[PDB]
């Protein structure tokens, strides 16, 4: 298996970028992180240390390889990802436990539903409640048996509201220590992006719930590499590059790439493939990876563009047609 | 449930 890929959406606000910077400050503390183009790698081992004051109530033991989070968060980058469904594997839908769903709550909604990506809701700013007295980092679990008790009824009259709007909008839901059966409603953790305190349990229900159900999407096979675009720039010594991501397959410096681009399908090589210093140059990435792809030609490539990797001129060429046509879908 | 994530039941 590879990595699961999991994207951040959410009304502005909320918390998403909080979040993703508290997950990664965890698990560097934890060791920590792989540092990827626009991406970061929480590994399997620190997953499992992180959610080692679990392993008692539920199993926490990883036969995915480790979670890979996309650093942007938000719609825009969610659109990027789109293929002929997502190459998102799973989604974390942050909201505001005090303001409730907002405008863009309900425009990630719809995007999850219409590409069928799996996804979770992470009850964010639960700090917030009046009278939380925090645990900091604590598991979700433990800190709100230490809560006043009238700070449990808020939470479970906010958590209400939630399940409400998700059931009017056709997502079964429920606070996550309130389901039975993990396929058949949306569970909601919360958590707080500034103190720590239900990321545990929000790591371990990501895990859990990825390894568990998606084995045949996470399955690596050995081949050349299939990845999306996500943003095309210019780089000093370089020209455009662009930031992809790697879902299945190795991308090795100088395969031929086809890639699609505003005046139709791109074929180039790979002149150097870049990943952030412990930028560094590597020989290849493996899925699930951001990698910066330095390649020339690429002026016009479209953000979302899918990318392929080729073995020959001519097994490109014939790539070409698929790449122009899921460009199309996509406009 | 496959996942053992029930096992939070009752949190
Ligand atoms: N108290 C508290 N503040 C938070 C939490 N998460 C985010 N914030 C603050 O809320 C604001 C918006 O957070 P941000 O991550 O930028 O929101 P985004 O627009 O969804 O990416 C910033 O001031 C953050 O410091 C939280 O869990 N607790």
């Amino acid at each position: 298996l590879r990595q699961p890929i999991v994207v951040v959406l959410g009304h502005v606000d909320h918390g998403k970028t909080t979040l993703l910077d508290k997950i990664r400050r965890t698990a560097v503390a934890a060791k920590g992180i792989t540092q990827h183009i626009g991406a970061s790698i929480v590994p399997a081992d620190v997953i499992e240390k992180i959610a080692e004051p679990l392993k008692k109530v539920i199993p926490v033991k990883l036969v995915i390889p480790g979670l890979l989070f996309i650093d942007t968060p938000g719609h825009e980058l969610f659109s990027n990802l789109r293929r002929r469904g997502s190459v998102a594997d799973f989604a974390i839908l942050v909201v505001d436990i005090m303001e409730g769903f907002k405008p863009q709550t309900y425009e990630a909604l719809e995007l999850l539903k219409e590409r069928r990506v799996p996804f979770l809701i992470a009850a964010n700013k639960i700090d917030r409640i009046p009278g939380w007295k925090p645990n900091p980092d604590a598991p979700f679990i433990e800190t709100i048996r230490r809560q006043d008790p009238k700070v449990r009824e808020i939470l479970e009259q906010r958590v209400y509201e939630i399940v409400g709007k998700m059931y009017e909008a056709g997502l079964p839901a429920e606070l996550f220590t309130r389901i039975k059966d993990f396929r058949r409603k949306i569970a909601i953790v919360p958590v707080s992006a500034r103190t720590g305190e239900g990321i545990p349990e929000l790591l371990a229900v990501l895990a859990g719930l990825t390894q568990t159900y998606l084995k045949e999407r996470l399955r690596y096979a050995e081949g050349p590499a299939k990845g999306v675009v996500l943003e095309v720039k210019e780089m000093q010594g370089f020209g455009t590059v662009v930031d992809a991501v790697i879902y299945d397959g190795v991308l090795k410096k100088e395969d031929i790439i086809v890639v699609g681009g505003r005046e139709g399908p791109i074929v180039t090589r790979v002149r150097a493939l870049l990943m952030p210093a412990p930028f560094v140059q590597v020989d290849r990435v493996y899925a699930a990876a951001g990698v910066r792809i330095a390649a020339p030609g690429l002026d016009d490539v479209i953000a979302g563009s899918p990318i392929y990797a080729a073995e020959s001129e001519e097994e490109a060429r014939k790539l070409m047609e698929a790449v122009q046509r899921e460009i199309e879908e996509l406009r | 449930d496959l996942s053992g994530l029930s096992g939070m039941f009752g949190f």
